[PDB]
């Protein structure tokens, strides 16, 4: 079904524009926002990763280290 | 790059021409640089640089 | 109860990240609420007047543009969203309240969702 | 009525014929006459060392050998039958003292 | 024509080797984990055993 | 309008449905490069089939010479190498691009209603690939391939009864053998064309409704034409793609693989590290952490009846993780399990790794136990958190 | 090393020349769909609501 | 008068495209 | 009050402002970059 | 109507489209038996992939198997004489039942406007079914297979400049050997695939204007639907058509080749007599007959141009044989004409059957030099025959 | 003859019983067919042209 | 309607198992 809108809607025409200056432009700030919304979802995707890898190569090692003569 | 325009991008059958030209010029010499690049970095090491090649008794 | 966010500290906590999550897309959770999700829906928001149902669609062209830009609302406009002002809960209570009387009575149901 | 009688009639055989088919198909994918031809056969053996294996051949499938020590006996007649999720004792699985004879694949895959 | 085979069949290389046959060595530097390193480990890493 | 003359070609009969479902589909104007995955599995179904057909030309399905025949496409045949290298890692690149479509799916809850179908037949689309790729793995008849045959074709004996006589009808005899190897080859070349039917179903049912966005919101009031806005994306996308394939081709082509697989095969002598290809061992550490035949192959079915099963769960009204925090998480969590199930696969079957295996299996269903739950409490949301 | 894999050569110099080329695809691909974007990235929308 | 020159354009773009594909330098 | 809509629509504007997060436009009246 | 309730379970948007073109889709009530030969052809193409899937299970493509394998396949496979059988004849069948329905369309007229694009698409359909065909003929890699195989790929050397280069590329060397078998086989599961495609583009440029009738004249005051009056219309045929394939299994399996074909390939000696099948022998009677090399494959080209062409001649408005008495001889004669063709092609190249041969294709092309004239002429019928 | 088509008896009593069978089925289908087109086939139109 | 049907069919459904299967002598 349309839906019905009341808009306004300006356009500029690509060949106006500056077409790739607006990837580097703020980049930091791109940086900090990527890290500031993301740094607990990318926490609950690494830490347990890493942290069973380390578990298990450390168990690895004192087995290892048990059997030894 | 007005200039240029209209003499290659003023019928779609040059611009055609074109690209497939750039494709064949350009290709050929991406691949005579690499092949450069290779015989640069790979100096006495091949095939025609054994001493002995033709000496097999 | 454990929902409400005057007792518990961690709903508080759940219910600013869901408010501050809106307010950047100028956005209200009843938005959220989709007609193609449940057919309760789309009965609801064909009762609410026009009005309403205009300032809707336009705070979805809003947040839709925004989502394509890469961009958020301006901080100033972020100041006067009003995230959990409802509209909808209302209705879509008072839809699917008739059609679990019209269930409970032996009718047939007013709409139906097609089988995809 | 008449006329269901008439259509069951064709129907038996349409059954039939869709069984037919699809049944040829399911049974030529088992095993060939060539195939079946070569299931039966055995060979001989000799003898190795006290403590270690060799495989031997068969069908497609190897067959291990291990004549035992007596401390292995030892070992090998001190464990609980019932504990053993397949309760059996050495003595029955072996016709001689110290040589073990088996088929050697996993039973689980 | 291949390169000609020591022996006529594996079995005659078991025969020849022990009971041990030696392997092709056409892919042996991909069919080993660590290929050409561990084959020229192997080949220079013959020496006494440990205690 | 009355079309008494003819107008655009693209909506003259010859052109217009193509024009309709490819030209001028209407799609939301906020898609991510997420949504580029769908159109980069396409293509790798595409490539697969080009060079599988290309490679059936050199390959002779028989056990006296199907070694043989890979050795000869890589030596003998001009550009065989190519050919070789781009259908072996193009099964990972086709692998890799359906997992990171899948979990996108599972990020937006792009499951859940109306586009229930979508995701049944994409789970169906999954098992057709699984069994796709690992008969096709069969047929270099390595090491690798004749052991993974006889486990896979084993697996049918958990059922107590019938289970002899199904592994006996699928090997063809007594073993793995020639018979094996010839009917996994017809399969093979079957399989593919399946695919892509069931892949052309996929996509009409999604677009009886469209595509969901990354709000998880109406979108009806913001979409664009495909072409040229989203096909200029997915062209991004594609080259980048080429870019990564190329780079497994030509420089690391045998590093997503094992060298015992350069083995003939041989029926007397089961290698001492026996692993699937990279993309199933998942679904091998889910196996192998039940210790019981039974329970392992029920646990496998398990896992594709919790896919099948999620999008008919009761759940909340509200989609995307972008407004669900705690859905979010577990999004992240269950994405780090499966990393780490795909990791223990690939170790042998001892200590830690049993104990890792078995809760890693458990946190990986848990997933699916645990988001029904979620619905119905913040069904509740929109009465709790009030303005 | 050179048996197993005789083609290593010819790989090598196909994999730099193409990924070379197929980088500077990718300039152009992003530079293509960004001027084709630019007309919606860039475009000021205006709407009755407030919240 | 345009068709023609068309024709022309796209001759050569034709030809161009044939000796790019094929390469038959060293059977000229 | 009169809503936004109603007001450019009323009122047309020569002195346009583009969103510039992702682009920023050339000068206007500047040749175009075809 | 308001669709609020779900009526018959067939109008929902899961079956909408199997609803309406297939069960409900309008067609005439007049349609004759003739009429019934399409989906007898889509019954022979299912029956072919079928049983050809399943047969490649136990085929082996090399030249020193391949024969052997066919043996073992009638030998030891349980079943697997019928497997081969019902594939062999499903051929002959495919070939019989498609000729019936070319003929069908010819005498009413069904290639004329507004149907212009089924019939082009039925003659791409034709291209792909010969190339099937012939390339399955070379598979059991006999007599027949090998000579067969020899001059069909040496058909490029009439091309002057690459014709000797396109003769060695498809050959893969420089004669018919193993990796022309092994490209053959790859190309043969392929091409089914590509030709269920076709049927279906077929079908559904058919669909966009129905289908013609034995009266020739427009049908919408009359039509019923397709389901169930021609679903048991063509039921009949197809019961029908079972006796008669049965038959051929079951009680004549060899009757329609050639005992050559029993023989393993030598390409030392040449057979006496080779030649293709039956299906094949009047498009090879009419390149027998030109003396010159090229002048033959320019007549094999022009059969199909002659073909592709005769809807887009400009034509009178009248379809049916059933009114116009001219056309209709002609057609009595084109068909006479070509069982004479076929029968000539099995005819040793020997007087009088070159002179024959040459004369009959002469008529053959002469139908389609003649056609367009008598559109021409009959344009004038209804100012001349007035009341 | 019988090395050549080892097959022939079975294949023979095969052919007997589902030609026996498939005609009986053609028989059906005939009926059928019939039984459905009476309603069309026995119906009465009237219709006011003439010529 | 809804006990005997899911009856019947069940009985439909073992009676087409015994007939595509037929294993006559599995009744130990
Ligand atoms: C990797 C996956 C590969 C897919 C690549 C495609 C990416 C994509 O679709 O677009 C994303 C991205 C952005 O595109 P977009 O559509 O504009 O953005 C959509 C996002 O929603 C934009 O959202 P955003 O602005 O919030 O940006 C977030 C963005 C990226 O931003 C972030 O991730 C920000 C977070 C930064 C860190 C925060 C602080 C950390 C906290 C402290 C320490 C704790 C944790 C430690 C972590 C440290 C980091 C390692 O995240 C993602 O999009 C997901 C990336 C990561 C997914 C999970 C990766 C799992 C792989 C394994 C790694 C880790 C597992 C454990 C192993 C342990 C060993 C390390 O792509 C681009 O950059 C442009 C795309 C151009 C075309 C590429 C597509 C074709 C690819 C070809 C196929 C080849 C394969
Ligand atoms: C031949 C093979 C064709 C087999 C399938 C034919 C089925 C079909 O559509 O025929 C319509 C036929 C009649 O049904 P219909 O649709 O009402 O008839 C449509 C006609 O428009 C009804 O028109 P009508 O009432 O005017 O009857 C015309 C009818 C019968 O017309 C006549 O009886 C004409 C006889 C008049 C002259 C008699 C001689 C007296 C004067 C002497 C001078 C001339 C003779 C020269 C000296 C001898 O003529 C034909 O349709 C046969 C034409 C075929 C010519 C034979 C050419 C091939 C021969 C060499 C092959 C090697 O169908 C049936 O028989 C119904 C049974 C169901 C069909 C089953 C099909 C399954 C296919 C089996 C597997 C494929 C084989
Ligand atoms: C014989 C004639 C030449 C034949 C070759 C014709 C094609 C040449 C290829 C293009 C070369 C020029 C590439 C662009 C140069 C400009 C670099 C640049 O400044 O970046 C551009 C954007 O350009 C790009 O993004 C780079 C795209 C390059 C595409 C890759 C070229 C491929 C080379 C092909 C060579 C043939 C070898 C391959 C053969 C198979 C900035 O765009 P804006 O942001 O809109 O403006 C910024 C404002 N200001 C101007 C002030 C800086
Ligand atoms: C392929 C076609 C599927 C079968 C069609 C079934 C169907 O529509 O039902 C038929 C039934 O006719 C058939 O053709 C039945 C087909 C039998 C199917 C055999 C089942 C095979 C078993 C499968 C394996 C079982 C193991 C699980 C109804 O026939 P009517 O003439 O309408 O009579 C019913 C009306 N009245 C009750 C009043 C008499
Ligand atoms: C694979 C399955 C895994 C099984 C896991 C075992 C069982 C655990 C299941 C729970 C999932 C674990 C992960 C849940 C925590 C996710 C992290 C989180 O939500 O924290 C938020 C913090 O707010 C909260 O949500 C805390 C709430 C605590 C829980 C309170 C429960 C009451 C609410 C019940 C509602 C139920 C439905 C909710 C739907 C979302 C994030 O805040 P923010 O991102 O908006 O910004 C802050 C950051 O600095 C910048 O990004
Ligand atoms: C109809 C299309 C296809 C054909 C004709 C085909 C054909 C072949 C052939 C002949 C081989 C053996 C040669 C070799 O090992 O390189 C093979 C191997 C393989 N195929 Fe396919 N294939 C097709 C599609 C696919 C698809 C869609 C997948 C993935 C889902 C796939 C995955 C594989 C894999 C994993 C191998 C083993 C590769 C290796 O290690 O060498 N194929 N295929
Ligand atoms: C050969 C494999 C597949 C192909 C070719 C394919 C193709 C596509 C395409 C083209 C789209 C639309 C564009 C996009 O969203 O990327 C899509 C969407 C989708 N696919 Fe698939 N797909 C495949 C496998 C799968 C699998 C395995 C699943 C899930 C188990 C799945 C579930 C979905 C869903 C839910 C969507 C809707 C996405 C949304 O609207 O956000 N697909 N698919
Ligand atoms: C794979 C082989 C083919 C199949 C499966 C097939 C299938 C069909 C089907 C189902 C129809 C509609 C029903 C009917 O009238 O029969 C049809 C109509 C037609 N076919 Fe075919 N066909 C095939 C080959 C051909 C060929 C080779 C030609 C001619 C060159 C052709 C020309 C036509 C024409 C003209 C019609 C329209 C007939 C009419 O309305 O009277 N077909 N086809
Ligand atoms: C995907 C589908 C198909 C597959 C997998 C397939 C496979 C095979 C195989 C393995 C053979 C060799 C064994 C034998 O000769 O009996 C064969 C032979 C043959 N096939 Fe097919 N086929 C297919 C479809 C077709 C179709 C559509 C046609 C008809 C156009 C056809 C015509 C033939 C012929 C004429 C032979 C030679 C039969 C003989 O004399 O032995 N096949 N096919
Ligand atoms: C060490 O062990 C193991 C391997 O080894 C190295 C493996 O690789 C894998 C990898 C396998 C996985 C993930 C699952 C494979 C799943 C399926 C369903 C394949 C089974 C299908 C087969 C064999 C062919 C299908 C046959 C058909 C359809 C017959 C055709 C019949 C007709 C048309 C009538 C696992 C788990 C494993 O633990
Ligand atoms: C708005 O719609 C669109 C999308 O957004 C939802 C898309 O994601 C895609 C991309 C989707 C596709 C086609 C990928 C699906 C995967 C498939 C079917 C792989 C199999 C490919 C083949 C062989 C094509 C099958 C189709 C036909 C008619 C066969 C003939 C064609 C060929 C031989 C190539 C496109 C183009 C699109 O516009
Ligand atoms: S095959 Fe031995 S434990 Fe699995």
């Amino acid at each position: 079904q349309p839906v019905k809108l009341k808009a306004v809607v300006y356009a500029l025409s690509p060949f106006q524009q500056k077409i790739m200056t607006g990837l580097w432009k703020d980049l930091p700030e791109k940086i900090h926002h990527k890290v500031s919304e993301n740094w607990i979802s990318a926490t609950l995707l690494v830490t347990p990763v890493v942290g069973t890898y380390w578990y298990a190569q450390y168990f690895k090692e004192q087995e290892k280290l048990e059997h030894r003569f | 790059f007005e200039g240029f325009y209209k003499l290659i991008m003023r019928r779609n059958s040059v611009y055609v021409t074109f690209i497939i030209a750039g494709a064949f010029f350009g290709e050929r010499a991406v691949d005579y640089g690499v092949h450069k690049l290779w015989e640069r970095n790979n100096v006495g090491k091949r095939y025609e640089d054994i001493s002995v090649l033709g000496q097999r008794p | 109860r454990l929902v409400d966010p005057r007792k518990n500290f961690l709903a508080r906590m759940h219910m600013k990240s869901v408010s501050n999550r809106l307010r950047r897309y100028g956005l209200r959770y009843d938005d959220l609420y989709d007609p193609l999700y449940d057919l309760d829906i789309k009965e609801a928001l064909n009762r609410l007047p026009r009005e309403i149902v205009d300032a809707r669609n336009q705070r979805l062209m809003r947040a839709m543009d925004l989502s394509m830009k890469h961009e958020y609302l301006p901080d100033n406009l972020q100041a006067v969203q009003t995230p959990f002002r409802s509209y909808l809960q209302d209705m879509l209570a008072l839809v699917k309240r008739e059609r679990a009387e019209r269930e409970a009575l032996g009718a047939l149901p007013l709409y139906q969702r097609t089988i995809p | 009525a008449f006329a269901y009688f008439v259509l069951s009639g064709g129907r038996f055989v349409y059954a039939s014929v869709l069984r037919l088919l699809v049944l040829k198909l399911i049974v030529s994918m088992s095993a060939s006459k060539d195939v079946l031809a070569l299931a039966s056969l055995e060979v001989d053996l000799g003898s190795i060392e006290p403590g270690t294996t060799v495989t031997v051949k068969w069908r497609g499938k190897p067959v291990f050998i291990r004549r035992r020590t007596e401390d292995d006996i030892k070992l090998a007649n001190s464990v609980d039958v019932g504990s053993l999720r397949d309760p059996q004792e050495d003595s029955v699985r072996v016709k001689n003292p110290e040589w073990l004879v088996v088929v050697g694949v996993c039973t689980h895959l | 024509d291949r390169l000609p085979e020591p022996y006529s069949n594996e079995s005659a290389a078991r025969f020849a080797n022990g009971g041990a046959y030696p392997p092709d060595l056409s892919l042996v530097t991909k069919a080993r984990h660590n290929g050409q390193n561990y084959v020229f480990a192997l080949l220079t890493g013959y020496r006494d055993p440990p205690a | 309008t009355i079309r008494n003359q003819r107008f655009s070609l693209l909506k003259q009969p010859i052109s217009s449905t193509l024009n309709q479902h490819l030209v001028d589909y209407p799609t939301p104007s906020n898609l991510s490069y997420w949504w580029g995955f769908g159109s980069l599995a396409g293509i790798c179904l595409v490539i697969q089939i080009v060079t599988g057909v290309f490679l059936a030309m050199h390959y002779t399905p028989h056990v006296d010479l199907a070694f043989n025949s890979v050795e000869h496409i890589m030596r003998d045949v001009e550009g065989g190498w190519l050919l070789r290298y781009m259908h072996a890692n193009g099964a990972s690149m086709f692998f890799i691009v359906v997992y990171l479509h899948i979990f996108r799916g599972l990020y937006y809850a792009s499951y859940s209603s109306p586009r229930e179908f979508v995701w049944c037949l994409g789970v169906v689309i999954f098992l057709l690939m699984i069994v796709t790729a690992f008969i096709g793995y069969v047929l270099p008849w390595g090491q690798m391939s004749f052991w993974g045959a006889t486990v896979i074709t084993s697996l049918a004996s958990a059922i107590p009864v019938v289970g002899d006589t199904i592994v006996t009808w699928l090997w063809g005899g007594f073993s793995v053998d020639n018979a094996t190897l010839n009917r996994f080859f017809s399969l093979h070349y079957l399989l593919p064309f399946i695919l892509v039917g069931a892949s052309l179903l996929h996509l009409a049912a999604l677009h009886q409704y469209g595509s969901n966005n990354p709000l998880g919101v109406h979108s009806e009031m913001d979409k664009i034409a495909f072409y040229p806005y989203f096909y200029v994306k997915d062209l991004v996308g594609w080259v980048a793609f080429a870019i990564f394939f190329s780079i497994w081709i030509f420089y690391a082509p045998n590093v997503l693989g094992h060298p015992d697989n350069y083995i003939p095969a041989n029926p007397m002598s089961t290698p001492p590290h026996i692993v699937p290809e990279w993309y199933f061992l998942p679904i091998y550490a889910i196996l192998r952490s039940i210790p019981d035949k039974a329970g392992g192959v029920a646990a496998i079915a398990l896992v594709f009846i919790c896919l099948l099963a999620l999008p008919f769960f009761k759940s909340m009204y509200v989609r995307s993780s972008s407004f669900r925090p705690i859905y979010q998480g577990m999004f992240w969590l269950l994405l780090a399990d499966c990393l780490l199930l795909g990791w223990i696969g690939c170790q042998p079957v001892e200590a830690p790794f049993v104990t890792i295996g078995q809760i890693s299996s458990l946190v990986f269903f848990l997933f699916f136990a645990i988001t029904p739950i979620l619905g119905r409490v913040g069904r509740g949301i929109p009465n709790s958190y009030t303005d | 090393s050179w048996a197993a894999e005789p083609e290593m050569e010819e790989r090598k110099l196909m994999g730099f020349k193409w990924i070379f080329l197929l980088s500077l695809a990718l300039l152009q691909a992003a530079y293509y769909r960004r001027l084709k974007w630019s007309v919606l990235k860039s475009r000021k929308l205006v709407l009755d609501v407030v919240n | 008068t345009i068709d023609i020159q068309a024709a022309a354009g796209w001759g050569i773009a034709a030809a161009a495209g044939a000796i790019w594909v094929v390469q038959p330098f060293g059977w000229i | 009050e009169v809503p936004a809509t109603v007001e450019a629509v009323k009122t047309p504007n020569s002195k346009i402002v583009y969103d510039d997060h992702n682009h920023e436009r050339y000068p206007p009246g500047d040749p175009s970059k075809r």
